[PDB]
């Protein structure tokens, strides 16, 4: 009795005042959640939720019990008490409770069902009977429990559970249906695939139940069902195979019914779209999918400016998206997503069938839709469309002058989108059509929105246009954009500025002659609307970099004085930082005196802490609404992380990094500070990988700055050690790669013997944990379903090992022995194989490997003739390196294989020109090691593999060997080719050979060579 | 803001 009113007072104190409520909070956490009181507390809260006549106490207790029962956890609760808790929870559930309390009871009950927990067959019985209750809330609540605890589905007899769900799908109550569908999908969510076939057979009942929602006009409930179905498509797309046409046709039917509210229609579209992302082969094998998908997104794209045919409201607004045009926005993203998954082969035809027709409609909305659809699809359909580019402009460009301004904006949109998506080929070949088209829209004759969008599209075009292509168009581009600069509308001016900036960036030195007109107009705008000023300083400094320092000097001082005023006076802050940074690229070392102005603010931003809020289950989701926040669950609990702030930290770190890169020795004074207060702490930012990576790349660059100008040695020890330590903790494979790369770059900077023996040992463990977890993730990649990330990581591990070998000067062989099992497993899935071979090549570089000759040559010799070029490459290099560093413990292999090599050689094609060049070098190595001991055809074979133009270290050997007939023209050319291709003293050898021939015989060899390479030849000989 | 692009809520 006592315990009860203590606890009762506490929980009642929760609703309320700080004092009474804080006393209760402490009491709960410090006194009641302890080994000694936990079961009393859980017992209490279960009893309150079950029996309390007060709504709020009941609700709260149910929630608290749920939370605390995890943490306990339920497993360490005494059997007698579990049972009592179970029985009261259950009695409460079966009693008369408000809906939301039964929900919370259900959630509490779920915490009491567990693999290790004793069977609770009274629950099973309660659920079965509740499912048949005439009270919807009982039925709904039971499916909810089967959602939280899908294992219970396995526990019921299969012939009971099946009709339970079938009744569920078909229930009179919407709520019950939604919960049945939720429970049904939850099963697949939670259980192994080997359990899936047991409920999979229910899919047709579910699909067949769906037309009922449209009959009754229950579209909100439809949307929820569509959301469950979307999750099921991501889990088991192939389950939908047999009834694919029916679900396609159904989503079609919903979307077209445009008396329905948006949610049913947007979720139906999503359902359709998501098949392309999870079962592409399925979509592609069915012409109906593509046709339906195109047709419905085209319908939805026309849903703009409704009830406003003149677009007055659109004409009058800024250049942002109208948040009321939801289905339009959805349609665009969907077409884009499917095009990107399926390609043009499959969608262009159906797409264009419709566009040809919509371009000609008298309804403007359809002519617009056409342009926006093309815009959405062009990237994904590039494989086909990139070739039919005159045809596309023939459709679009006529519309640039449509009576309706929104159709015009639409056409500008396409010219913009494709300038990006088909770049750089479109800039080269359609400039003569695209630029005049966009330039004509800049005139003040057109509407603000159109002038702006045409100027936006000129950013897309410019980004990939060489200065020479833009040159004849600059005066025209510029005179027009100046007028836009004089607009009354802020967004027109802001666009004008950005377009000029980016045109100047592309124009480079060709912009020098426009600088005197622009620069004063820009200075005037600044001396006077935050974004205007920012875009204005951005325009100024991009012009500055375009024209170079000398020209920039006519206004740099004044510009700098304005920036100072601006900086010390929120989107502006970021334009300011970029501008200062760009001035540092212009001014070079002359920036040094400005570091004390510019660096302090960067230090503040780059010192941002991992802004975490240890957060509550409910209190998430709505925290998630904000683009600037995310929530995850890491080790059970919920964490709110301020994402934007951490993006900004990265951006600042990238600027510090770029100052350090440009200023070299002159940045040294900041190295210790940035290293200890920014780079290093950033590795411990487990919630944001950008930070971790940005911290990593900063390290070698900081070291290199201090080098150029004891401390250095300390910092490197600290930095390398945290890098190394990151290898055994870092969860994200892409980051792990950055660390290895970062070590490589560190080692390269620091030089000889930069690592200590313990570090070398700690590295090895990290290398092993990395290899182990890569193996484990990869041995995971079906009945129900249709990774360079991994390849890239292994690529870099190769580099770090190599780098470590080199700094240790061999000594790392010792440590390298511990991961030989690991290496060996890899050697005998192509990516792991390539890796292994690459490692072995490095090993030999430092005849102490005999211990393993027998363990690998069997696989290497196999690999030589592999269908895979990357394997042959790595293999041959190994055999060649054998004859170089281990001449004698390897002969029985090298000379036999030698015929294999003459065959692998025979190939000379971009994709494998690299592999055959290694083999070529590999045979020249064998010919060297065992020079007059060979059974000589060989050398004349080898020669016919010249020239070597791609692999540099290979080329380096071959021409060294060449430097030790009427082959004379092929001798020379073999060299000119290597030089000219910049792949590789053999010159000295050659001049002597040309000595052995007349005036006229000598000259004639170069007779084939064009002017430009004869310039080089003169400067080589 | 301030090129021609397509947005993304996937």
């Amino acid at each position: 009795e006592e315990v009860n009113r203590t606890l009762l007072q506490i929980v009642q104190a929760f609703a309320s005042d700080n004092q009474i409520r804080s006393v209760a909070e402490k009491a709960l956490s410090e006194e009641w959640i302890t080994e000694n009181n936990i079961e009393y507390l859980l017992t209490f809260l279960a009893e309150q939720a079950a029996f309390s006549q007060d709504t709020t106490v009941a609700a709260l207790s149910a929630v608290l019990f749920r939370k605390l029962a995890l943490k306990a956890p339920i497993t360490h609760i005494r059997k007698e008490v579990l049972a009592q808790i179970r029985s009261s929870l259950l009695k409460g559930f079966l009693s008369e409770r408000a809906d939301s309390i039964r929900h919370k009871l259900s959630d509490a009950i779920a915490e009491c069902v567990q693999d290790d927990l004793p069977a609770w067959p009274e629950l099973l019985q309660a659920l079965i009977e509740s499912l048949k209750s005439g009270n919807p809330n009982f039925r709904e609540s039971s499916f909810r429990i089967l959602t939280t605890v899908p294992y219970l589905i396995t526990a019921v007899d299969i012939n009971s559970i099946l009709p339970i769900f079938q009744s569920g799908f078909t229930d009179a109550s919407d709520n019950v249906k939604i919960a049945a569908v939720t429970a049904f999908v939850g099963y697949f969510k939670q259980l192994p695939k080997s359990e899936w076939s047991k409920l999979g057979i229910l899919l047709p009942s579910l699909l067949n139940s769906l037309p009922r929602f449209l009959d009754d006009g229950k579209d909100d409930a439809l949307a929820s069902v569509f959301e469950s179905l979307i999750e099921l498509v991501e889990l088991a797309p192939k389950l939908f195979k047999d009834m694919f046409d029916q679900i396609i046709q159904f989503t079609d039917m919903v979307i077209k019914n445009k008396d329905l509210e948006p949610p049913a229609r947007t979720t139906a579209l999503e359902l359709l779209t998501v098949f392309s992302e999870n079962a592409p082969q399925m979509c592609k094998s069915n012409q109906n999918y593509g046709q339906t998908l195109v047709m419905v997104t085209l319908i939805m794209m026309t849903e703009v400016s409704i009830d406003d045919d003149d677009a007055a409201e659109w004409i009058e607004s800024d250049d942002t998206d109208d948040e009321e045009e939801v289905t339009y926005d959805h349609a665009r993203q969907a077409l884009d997503r499917v095009a990107l998954k399926l390609g043009g082969e499959y969608l262009a035809a159906p797409l264009f069938q419709y566009l040809q027709q919509m371009i000609t409609s008298t309804e403007w909305r359809e002519r617009f839709a056409a342009m926006m659809a093309l815009s959405s699809a062009a990237e994904g359909c590039a494989d086909v469309l990139i070739g039919e580019i005159p045809k596309i402009l023939d459709m679009v460009i006529p519309l640039i002058n449509d009576p309706h301004p929104r159709v015009q904006y639409g056409c500008c949109n396409v010219l913009g989108q494709i300038s990006t998506d088909f770049s750089p080929f479109i800039q080269r070949t359609a400039h003569d059509r695209i630029l005049p088209a966009l330039i004509s829209k800049l005139t003040s004759e057109c509407t603000s929105r159109v002038q702006t969008h045409a100027a936006a599209a000129l950013v897309n075009f410019s980004e990939f246009a060489s200065k020479d292509i833009l040159e004849p168009y600059l005066d025209s581009l510029l005179t027009n954009l100046l007028v836009l600069l004089q607009s009354n509308k802020l967004y027109v001016q802001e666009q004008a500025l950005t377009t000029i900036a980016f045109i100047a960036e592309a124009a480079k030195n060709k912009f020098i002659k426009y600088y005197d007109t622009l620069m004063p107009l820009l200075l005037n705008v600044l001396k006077v609307n935050s974004v205007l000023k920012g875009k204005c300083m951005e325009c100024a400094t991009l012009i500055g970099f375009a024209v170079g320092k000398e020209k920039f000097h006519e206004h740099s001082q004044e510009l700098i004085s304005i920036l100072v005023a601006l900086q010390n006076s929120d989107a502006l802050r970021s334009y300011l930082e970029q501008s200062w940074s760009r001035i540092c690229r212009i001014l070079g070392d002359d920036f040094v005196p400005l570091l004390p102005i510019v660096i302090p603010p960067l230090l503040i931003t780059a010192k941002a802490t991992q802004d975490v809020g240890l957060i509550e289950e409910e209190e998430a989701a709505n925290f998630q609404q904000y683009p600037d926040w995310d929530v995850v669950q890491v080790q059970g609990k919920h964490i709110a992380i301020h994402t934007s702030v951490l993006d900004d930290k990265v951006s600042a770190m990238e600027l510090l990094q770029s100052y350090a890169t440009l200023l070299r020795g002159q940045f040294a004074v900041y190295v210790k500070e940035v290293m200890e207060e920014i780079a290093l702490p950033s590795l411990d930012f487990y919630l944001h990988d950008g930070v971790r990576a940005a911290g990593a790349t900063l390290i070698p660059i900081l070291l290199s700055c201090l080098l150029a100008a004891e401390e250095l040695v300390l910092l490197w020890h600290k930095a390398s050690s945290k890098l190394i330590g990151g290898l055994m903790s870092e969860p994200m494979p892409e980051i792990t790669q950055v660390y290895h790369n970062s070590l490589v770059n560190g080692i390269k900077v620091m030089g000889d013997n930069c690592l200590s023996e313990d570090q070398l040992a700690a590295f090895t463990k990290g290398v092993s944990a990395n290899l182990t977890d890569t193996y484990e993730r990869m041995q995971d990649r079906d009945e129900y379903n249709e990774d360079f990330t991994d390849e890239d990581l292994l690529d870099e591990i190769n580099k770090s090992i190599a780098a470590v070998l080199k700094t240790t000067n061999g000594h790392y062989l010792k440590n390298l022995e511990n991961i030989w099992p690991m290496i060996n497993t890899f050697l005998l899935e192509p990516i792991l194989v390539i890796f292994a071979l690459v490692v072995i090549g490095d090993l030999i570089q430092y005849e102490q490997t005999a211990s393993m000759k027998n363990a690998f040559i069997p696989k290497v010799t196999e690999c030589l003739i592999s269908p895979d070029a990357r394997i042959r490459q790595a293999a041959s290099y190994i055999i060649g390196v054998c004859a170089q560093y281990a001449p004698s413990t390897y002969a029985d292999v090298c000379i036999p294989t030698l015929d294999t090599l003459v065959q692998i050689v025979d190939s000379k094609l971009e994709e494998n020109r690299s592999s055959t060049e290694n083999a070529s070098a590999a045979i020249a190595k064998i010919l060297y090691a065992y020079n007059s001991n060979i059974p000589d055809t060989y050398t004349a074979n080898w020669f016919k593999t010249l020239p070597t133009i791609t692999d540099k270290e290979a080329a380096s050997f071959n021409y060294q060997f060449l430097s030790q007939q009427s082959n004379i023209s092929a001798v020379v050319d073999s060299v000119i080719q290597a030089l000219n291709e910049r792949s590789l003293t053999v010159i000295s050898s050659v001049k002597k050979l040309l000595g052995f021939l007349p005036s006229s015989d000598a000259m004639a060899i170069f007779n084939r060579y064009p002017a430009d390479i004869m310039e080089k030849v003169h400067k080589w000989f | 803001a301030n090129k021609v692009t397509k947005n993304k809520s996937n």
